[PDB]
């Protein structure tokens, strides 16, 4: 088992009320079996479109999560992670300067 | 090798089910061309790349019929390997492969790979040689037992330095100006407010392709190792990569360069207003 | 073009 790392981030530069698409990149995970999903106001959103399966050199897999969003000033953007190597799951938050 | 082909497969089995999960990706120099997966509701060999779609029906038949031998032959492994490592079915487990070749500066075979992993760890790779075997621990021995004593690297060897070659040869023509192919980063330095007396400058690098990029930061002209924090190259979901660098530093004279071999040179950078 | 393995594990 190898704990998935995760990075939450905007395909374009982020402009309050623009469309856009966020991105949350799973990597560096095994077994390949995991949960992604990605969180406006501690809420799901439905529409998260999934990479196909991929695995690097060193064996551990790798997914990119994505979603159409339309930033704004109060908005807040997570991805959270379940997968077998941890006991809780992990959440990363957006931050538009990240 | 200045040119590659590699086939990535992996076999996830399924509790309760006698077949498993089967996935292969075909990789021309780490650019996804072809992927087959079991999981799909008319289960082919598929183009990936656009330059791949010239291929006719014989080609996708022929590799999808292989897959479907492939299906079977970690079907088995798997189910052998629980016993190597005192499994039970209730569970799921990981078989991955990797395989093809590396081409020289002379289009020749540079050498061929073959590589093996159960539950993300090394099992068993062919070596270099093309006869001999590498195991990783004392289960993966019973494997290499096994194929040293019916000659399995022969018939390795020769996909190896035969069809894995020729083939290579082909996409590469097919493929042309793909290949090559490169986008210039767009380059730009953020401001953020860190604590007193102190600013956090992020150097931006997007758009750009293939992922291959450097960052760096100075003052007066001097390197900082250490002192820099940067983020993992990213993909933005639109084919480009993105890359971030930064440094904390006391309230211009700080430069930022850029190196990708889309640019007619680097690339020199310092915060705006 | 893909390879078929041979003897299994």
């Amino acid at each position: 088992q190898k704990t998935p790392q995760i990075q939450v981030y905007s395909r374009h530069p982020p402009e309050n009320g623009k469309p856009n698409i966020l991105n949350c990149y799973v990597t560096q995970f095994h077994p390949p079996h995991i949960e992604i999903q990605m969180l406006k106001n501690g809420k799901k959103i439905p529409k998260v479109e999934m990479s196909d399966m991929s695995f690097s050199k060193d064996w551990s897999f790798y997914i990119l999560a994505h979603t159409e969003f339309t930033p704004t000033e109060t908005d807040t953007y997570a991805c959270r992670v379940k997968h077998a190597s941890m006991a809780e799951p992990k959440t990363v938050y957006w931050d538009r300067d990240m | 090798g200045p040119h590659s082909m590699r086939y990535f497969e992996t076999a996830v089995s399924r509790p309760g089910l006698e077949e498993p999960r089967y996935i292969s990706v075909g990789y021309v120099d780490n650019k996804e061309f072809v992927r087959f997966d079991s999981d799909a509701e008319n289960p082919r060999y598929e183009p990936r790349a656009p330059w791949m779609e010239q291929e006719g029906p014989e080609y996708w038949e022929r590799e999808t019929q292989k897959a479907k031998g492939q299906e079977q032959w970690f079907r088995v492994s798997l189910r052998n390997l629980l016993g190597y490592y005192n499994q039970s079915a209730g569970g799921s487990h990981t078989l991955q492969q990797m395989s093809g070749c590396d081409l020289g500066s002379d289009w020749r075979l540079l050498r061929g790979y073959l590589q093996f992993a159960y539950e993300g760890r090394d099992y068993i790779a062919l070596n270099e040689d093309l006869k001999t075997w590498t195991a990783a621990d004392m289960a993966a021995q019973i494997t290499r037992r096994k194929w040293e004593q019916s000659g399995a690297a022969e018939a390795y060897k020769a996909y190896l330095e035969g069809e894995c070659v020729e083939w290579l040869h082909r996409y590469l023509k097919n493929g042309n100006a793909t290949l090559l192919r490169t986008d210039s980063p767009k380059a730009h330095v953020t401001h953020h407010p860190r604590s007193k007396g102190e600013v956090t400058l992020r150097c931006w690098a997007l758009g750009f392709y293939p992922a291959d990029i450097t960052l760096t930061w100075q003052l007066n002209g001097e390197e900082l190792t250490q002192d820099m924090e940067l983020v993992e190259t990213r993909p933005a979901g639109d084919g480009t990569f993105q890359k971030w660098a930064s440094v904390v530093v006391p309230l211009q004279n700080y430069t930022c360069r850029v190196y990708h071999e889309g640019l007619p040179e680097p690339l020199t950078l310092r915060w705006e207003p | 073009a893909s390879n078929e393995n041979m003897e299994t594990m």
